[PDB]
């Protein structure tokens, strides 16, 4: 769910061995993922068939300066829309640094 | 083989490994192939000046299309393994002892022993540490698949006969014929060896 | 540099070769909206990515350039950025602004910049702008540093090259002053992005639909005139009308699912086919001025002129969707001639959904875009957005959205800026006060209404001639208002104003000298606490306690424009 | 599976286009060769590749030859006519609201079209509710043959197979239960 | 040189 971690509010519920289960189980997978192709795969992207290329997104916080993977800069601030690959930016959708505009 | 036979065999693994309930044997050559087309496909384009064009979006759009595919297929694997990793060991050594191919790769077998070690270290911990001497076992559920039922069409021509249960009387068994365009509501044990061999689609 | 031709070459393609990252910088109001909607379009056809910022104030691109030095960037700025000069504004060194914009004059400095500025014009606007020549305005001034007999003759020469340049100062002044004698509206800038597509043949009946919403919001909003935009309806228009006709009916009368545009003859009420046509009636300026109905006698006059026109009371006072077509046309042809206009507009229909107008979606766009001023740039920017493309579309949802839109803020705008005329004839709010009237009120009826340029500009020019109608030689002054605002702005007026109904225009323009007139009184010293942000030079914020110093500084201007 | 993977598998079939853009090269894709494109020329590509295509405007649709209005009313008739279901083509009804979707300006005859279509697959919907309803009241077997279903229409029937299983453990109850 | 997904697919051959 969302990006790979606990919140604090979950955390504060658990007992130790829990969460070094959860640390362990993190780390396994993560060592999983490396060994597939040559530069490992994110296996939270691609999460539902792909609609299209690019998508239309609002930016909730001011997160800086961001590169895409063609080199170009954007410069993300909060309340202004931009229009970018989805590949790349599918990551800060999950963390809740964008959100989709329809 | 060219890579247009291995996308299209990669479909057909992809909806069977979605609709049977269980784990079939391992097709992570497949998927090794098509990641090293992506990779190949990413530098060639890389190598190009001029983007805002056609070509380029069409290649990108395919891309998308095929690492959708292979993604998805891992992840149900994945899911599967977690469900009760000590009987995916266990079967994929009574397939080996079988001589049959194999149920798991080198690197998924990997992450099942990984794994069942990990679960053991929380159950350890919390409760049977504390346990009397006779009940410090671990419990391994047994399987669970036994009357599951799929919509399975049929597509080779020679596929024969098939045996189902009875359940007008369940001492016995009642015998199929697969006629080479049918669709069925069927037991999965029935067509098992049918769906590793390819005969039967799963819907 | 200024661009006339050629668009395609000069603008496009050097977006699209992509060495620089693209922003838009857009001015919150309807036909940047549209303009917007179209050049988006443009971009995601060829997979360029952007971004978009949303101003309503200098001082917002004046932080946006700010932070931005070590950036490298092609910006587009749409509707705003014309009327003041750039590079004061700490443009970033490596980056380019294009600027696409309807605000007239041009500042000099922006039209004499090297090349890190381009100003995109109307075709053949050149012949009619008529920009100083360079040397008349601009000069090497860096050049004037420069035996006894030599020593003489260098004192002589340096005494005649500085008599020389105090002559030519005195022309460049005078230059000057006449350039920056007025303001004005040139065309709406979506005709110029619809003109692009054209060529590039990605042109639809959305991108039609949305040229012609932003073209009627100019004609609502009185920016332009009657004349100027029928000349642009006959002109650049019409070659695109025939395309998107539903010329389907010819195929067995077959409704197709597709969006049909047709243009013709329309009444100028407001929101008649939305409402009732009594209440349609009574909030007119035309009605309201020929009826006198902020008196006593109104209601009587409009029953006898109803009588005269032959429609009855009951046909007025019942919605209009409920009349049978046939009685629907006889009634729109009756007031259509009693009106005298020659108004026409473009229509929009989707299946067997329901009719619209561009005026109509005009007025719901710039009212959900204005209003209210407690909610968010971005958020009213959104709403806007999503109201635009609720008109294209036949459903369900949407369609209710819309017409909630039309029957709660819409009637309620009108309602309020017929009530304001009212009270201020009825109270005798209007004075003289030597060269020019004032109104001032002790509360504003709504005060989320009163910073919207629509609600001023249209409340301004009703209730100017609302108050010189009923006595006569009153129409060779301006007219000066003032409301309050209370609150997290208590101690706060708004300040705007509106022409002598007496001027006469050269030609179709309507040209305006009132924001040069408040611009003019804030130079004066000891200074007053007068705050000057909005892209419109004719509306300012002023405290309420230099009410008085500014109504003696605006006396002095008006005048000395006198003397 | 869901109808989103229906749409996704749906998506792989080929169809029929009219350029307007030109291109001298074919393109390479790993899917198989598709080019070169002349403008006013027809030539055959992927689906997903079609509506790319006319979203940019590059080009125009050619509809299936099965959406012609006497075509589906022979469809129609069989359908009508048989016990079982009939045959139809292969992803009919992803095919179809995928077009309908995104271009719906190129079919002609649309909204007769559109009708056809929906009196289809209502008729065909009651005769896989009456099927599994015969189904679920037997307790003599557990198979049944369901010659010419789609797939969209197997996805969306899936609470069968759960209660088939549920009903299996009471009848494996009562063989154990029978005295010997 | 004009790419092809075959020539990678050789090369792959070749290396596994």
């Amino acid at each position: 769910k969302y990006g790979g971690a606990l919140p604090a509010s979950v955390r504060n519920a658990l007992c130790d061995a829990e969460i070094q289960f959860f640390n362990e189980y993190s780390s396994t997978l993560a060592r999983f993922q490396s060994n597939l192709g040559e530069g490992g795969v994110n296996l939270l992207l691609h999460s539902a068939p792909p609609k299209s290329l690019f998508v239309q997104v609002r930016a909730l916080e001011d997160y800086g300066e961001f590169e895409t993977s063609d080199g170009t800069q954007v410069q993300l601030s909060k309340d202004s829309l931009h229009s970018l690959p989805r590949q790349d930016c599918e990551m800060l959708i999950r963390q809740g640094v964008l959100e989709l505009v329809h | 083989t060219t890579p247009e036979e291995v996308l299209r065999k990669m479909t057909a693994t992809w909806q069977n490994e979605l609709c049977a309930p269980c784990l079939l044997p391992t097709q992570m050559e497949l998927v090794e192939i098509l990641l090293d087309q992506i990779q190949g496909m990413e530098e060639n384009i890389g190598k190009q000046t001029d983007k805002m064009q056609l070509r380029i979006s069409v290649h990108r759009v395919e891309l998308q299309r095929i690492g959708f595919i292979t993604s998805d297929y891992v992840r149900c694997r994945l899911q599967k393994i977690e469900s009760n990793p000590h009987d995916a060991i266990d079967q994929h050594k009574k397939r080996k002892e079988e001589g049959k191919s194999d149920l798991l790769s080198e690197s998924e077998m990997k992450f099942a022993e990984e794994y069942a070690l990990a679960e053991s270290n929380l159950f350890q911990k919390t409760v049977l540490e504390f346990m009397p001497a006779a009940l410090k076992k671990m419990p391994v559920p047994r399987g669970d698949h036994d009357d599951v039922m799929v919509y399975a069409k049929v597509t080779s021509d020679d596929v024969g006969n098939v045996a189902i249960p009875d359940w007008q009387d369940l001492n016995g068994e009642v015998i199929l014929e697969m006629e080479p365009e049918s669709c069925h509501l069927i037991p999965f044990e029935s067509v098992h060896q049918l769906v590793e061999d390819g005969n039967i689609q799963l819907m | 540099m200024i661009i006339e031709d050629n668009f395609r070459q000069e603008f496009y393609n050097k977006i699209k070769k992509g060495d620089k990252s693209v922003v838009l910088i857009v001015s919150v109001d309807t036909d940047a909206l549209c303009t917007t909607m179209i050049l988006t379009h443009l971009l995601r056809c060829d997979d360029i990515p952007f971004s978009i910022l949303a101003v309503e104030g200098w001082s917002s691109v004046e932080k946006i350039f700010a932070d931005s030095q070590e950036q490298k960037c092609h910006y587009i700025l749409i509707n705003c950025g014309a009327t003041r000069s750039l590079t004061r504004l700490q443009i970033p060194p490596a980056s380019i602004a294009f600027v696409i914009d309807s605000h007239r004059p041009f500042h000099i400095e922006n039209v004499y910049e090297n090349g890190q500025i381009h100003l995109l014009a109307n075709p053949s606007e050149m012949s009619e702008l008529q920009i100083p020549d360079l040397e008349s305005v601009i000069r090497e001034d860096s050049d004037d540093e420069e035996s006894y007999e030599q020593r003489m003759e260098k004192i002589r020469r340096k005494a005649i090259k500085r008599e020389e340049m105090q002559i030519w100062e005195r022309q460049r002044r005078t230059i000057l002053w006449r350039y920056y004698e007025s303001t004005w509206f040139s065309s709406p800038s979506c005709v110029t992005l619809l003109e692009m597509a054209a060529e590039m043949n990605r042109v639809s009946a959305e991108t039609m639909w949305f040229t012609a919403v932003g073209l009627n919001s100019a004609m609502a909003d009185k920016l332009i005139s009657i004349e100027m935009y029928t000349q642009i309806c006959v002109d650049r228009m019409r070659p695109f009308v025939h395309r998107f006709m539903p010329k389907n009916i010819v195929n067995q009368g077959k409704v197709d699912d597709l969006l049909h545009i047709t243009f013709g003859r329309e009444l100028p009420l407001a929101l008649y086919s939305h409402w009732d046509l009594f209440s349609a009636m009574m909030v007119s300026e035309y009605f309201s001025i020929k009826t006198k109905n902020w008196t006593q006698k109104g209601d009587v006059n409009i029953r006898h002129l109803l009588a005269q026109l032959g429609i009855t009371l009951h046909e007025t006072k019942q919605k209009f969707e409920a009349l049978p077509t046939e009685q629907r046309n006889l009634v729109v042809d009756v007031l259509e001639k009693e009106m005298d206009s020659s108004f026409a507009t473009f229509f929009g229909t989707l299946g067997y959904c329901g009719k619209l107008s561009a005026c109509d979606v005009a007025r719901a766009v710039t009212l959900r875009l204005e209003m209210p001023k407690s909610e968010t740039i971005m958020n009213r920017f959104r709403s806007g957005q999503s109201i635009l493309r609720s008109s294209i579309t036949g459903e369900r949802q949407d369609r209710l959205n819309l017409n909630n839109t039309f029957t709660s803020i819409c009637q309620r705008t009108l309602q309020v800026s017929w009530k304001t005329v009212a009270a201020a004839i009825n109270q005798s709010e209007i004075i003289p006060n030597g060269p020019y009237y004032l109104f001032s009120c002790s509360r504003s009826i709504d005060e989320d209404m009163v910073d919207s340029r629509h609600f001023l500009y249209n409340t301004a020019g009703f209730m100017i001639r609302a108050f010189a109608s009923m006595k006569k030689g009153r129409t060779t002054k301006p007219l000066i208002a003032m409301f309050p605002l209370t609150g997290e702005s208590a101690g706060w007026l708004v300040v705007t104003g509106v022409m002598p109904i007496a001027t006469i225009y050269e030609d179709s323009l309507l040209k305006t000298c009132i924001g040069r007139a408040f611009e003019r009184v804030k130079k004066m010293t000891p200074p007053l606490r007068i705050v000057d942000d909005y892209f419109n030079s004719d509306i300012i914020r002023l405290k309420s306690e230099d009410r008085t110093r500014f109504i003696d500084f605006l006396q002095t201007v008006f005048e000395g424009t006198s003397n | 599976m869901n109808a989103e993977r229906c749409e996704f598998i749906a998506g792989n079939s080929l169809i029929e286009v009219i350029p307007s853009i030109s291109d001298d090269r074919p393109i390479h894709l790993i899917s198989g060769d598709i080019g070169p494109f002349e403008a006013g020329v027809p030539c055959r590509i992927p689906v997903w590749t079609a509506i790319l295509m006319k979203r940019k405007h590059n080009c125009k649709v050619v509809a299936p030859q099965w959406m012609d209005v006497d075509e589906l009313k022979k469809i129609l008739t069989s359908e009508t006519e048989s016990q079982g279901l009939a045959k139809l083509p292969d992803h009919f009804f992803e095919i179809s609201h995928m077009l309908v979707r995104d271009a719906r300006e190129d079919i002609f005859e649309v909204e007769a079209v559109k009708s056809l279509v929906q009196d289809i697959y209502d008729r065909r919907d009651a005769k896989l509710r009456s099927s599994a309803i015969e189904f679920l009241r037997q307790n003599q077997t557990c198979h049944a043959q369901l010659d010419n279903v789609q797939l969209i229409e197997a996805s969306s029937a899936r609470a069968t197979l759960e209660a088939c299983r549920q009903m299996g453990a009471v009848v494996r109850n009562k063989h154990e239960s029978t005295p010997l | 040189e004009h790419y092809n997904p075959r020539n990678r697919l050789k090369t792959q051959i070749k290396r596994r």
